[PDB]
């Protein structure tokens, strides 16, 4: 009858968004010097 | 919605219901509303054992 | 559009602030606990959990009250000291919002929870409530 | 999961002239239902010469 | 409009007899005595 | 391998046999009760359902009580007398089964359970529970 | 991590199986006489 | 080892001014 | 660590009543 059965009868639709909501920074990383070394003491 | 058919359920949960309930009244149907069962009716000749 | 969902996720009461209660957990096969608070906490809130057997004389009325034992999930460290598993309501946790924790390994038939000593002064303040998964009839 | 039905039910009955008590009758349940499944996990073990 | 459901925790067992009939006795045997 | 079940599908007590509680049902779209009786009854008892509404003071606590309206459905014929929604528990449940239902039509933002007056002394031994669906935000 | 994270992530396998147990009688209305007939009183 | 994993019911609103630059003012 | 290893040294002499079934009598 009417939905006084059960909550396993009824399958929902599975949508395929996904809301992110967080947000980053920006990145003064290209501004500054850029250098690379092979040691790990210079 | 809800996967499970239920429409034909009830439609088979009818012819079913009906089935039976037909072959119980031709048995012990009792006169109005229900056709006078040959149980019931009792003019088939009945023998009885000896104890 | 509201389904009867008592059936298929029903719910039982395990503490009313006064009383325990055992919550048959045979008949299905997943649960888990669903805190409340009613008014401010005055400091962190301990529970300890039980787990009943089928009594020895009648077999649908829970034993005696034996505690659960606690496993670790790979990436433990608290380690709770007795090896026994134990719940602790965090203090600063306002009403209207709700926790929701389960212990991982069951056993017996009948689960419990009980304000651990020394905890239940501010205890009749929570309300602590069962909710299985899924009947195996 | 699975499903079980439970049971049938009635369908009002045989009514000669009409009264209108048996009018929809009753119907049956469909019973959702589950069940899991379990694990051995045992080990062993020999040092190595007491194996060899 | 509520319909309510439901469902026993822990069904009972049913147990019954099994009666079978009895060696035969027969009425009245021709040889006998009053 | 129990999950907890507690998020996603989380429960609160509605009626622990002495005072009523108001459990709040706008963060989810679906709700039922799970019924249980801890001692036998003596005669059919019935209990009224009641919603609230966001207080003026404060939208976090919830205002007076006003009474859920029936809804039927086409099988309906007791139409209990009132155009007021009412659940019954039936004589002869022993106190090791449950009952579910639910109402066809929320309103409002609370919900809550109180025995209708004549069955309030059998009320005391019952428990009444509420059970949430998905929530919607 | 798992088994204390909803219960909602874990899609159970649906079997295609369902349980009936229930016998009919059986059926007695092959033995009696059969006559198709029109409207009633007959 | 049971974790546990709170979350409110109702939210709060949020309200702030929004206060911009003042009436220019020469510094003399 | 010591691995108990026990063996008994005389088994004792068996004997089991062979039943069988009583002769047929009627239940009456």
């Amino acid at each position: 009858e009417a939905s006084t059965i059960g909550p396993a009868f009824f399958t929902p639709q599975v949508l395929a968004l996904e809301v992110d909501c967080n947000i980053e920074c920006a990145s003064l990383l290209d501004l500054y010097g850029q250098i690379e070394v092979s040691r790990s003491t210079f | 919605e809800a996967n499970y058919d239920f429409l034909s359920f009830m439609i088979g949960a009818a012819q079913r219901s009906h089935r039976i309930n037909r072959n119980q009244a031709l048995m012990i149907g009792k006169g109005v509303n229900e056709p006078k069962g040959w149980l019931t009716e009792n003019c088939f000749p009945v023998f009885q054992t000896l104890p | 559009m509201n389904f009867n969902v008592g059936v298929d996720f029903p719910s039982f009461i395990a503490w009313d602030g006064e009383e325990s209660f055992p919550v048959k957990v045979d008949g299905f096969n997943q649960f888990g606990f669903t805190f409340k608070t009613i008014a401010a906490l005055t400091a962190a809130t301990t529970f300890n959990i039980f787990y009943h057997e089928p009594s020895d004389a009648d077999p649908c009325v829970p034993g005696p009250a034996i505690r659960v034992p606690e496993v670790p999930f790979c990436d433990t460290v608290l380690l709770s000291e007795d090896g026994l598993a134990a719940v602790t309501l965090p203090e600063t946790v306002t009403p209207d919002s709700f926790c929701a924790g389960t212990v991982p390994c069951m056993n017996g038939q009948w689960i419990s929870i009980a304000p651990a000593t020394g905890s239940e002064t501010n205890a009749a303040n929570v309300q602590i409530t069962v909710t299985m998964k899924g009947a195996t009839r | 999961t699975y499903m079980k039905i439970a049971d049938y039910g009635q369908l009002g009955e045989y009514t000669c002239d009409a009264k209108c008590d048996a009018e929809f009758g009753e119907p049956g349940n469909i019973r959702h239902l589950e069940g899991k499944t379990y694990d051995y996990r045992g080990v062993f073990c020999f040092n190595r010469k007491n194996l060899q | 409009m509520v319909k309510l459901n439901c469902r026993p925790l822990c069904q009972a067992p049913t147990a019954s007899r099994l009666v079978s009939p009895p060696c035969f006795i027969c009425r009245g045997v021709a040889p006998s005595a009053p």
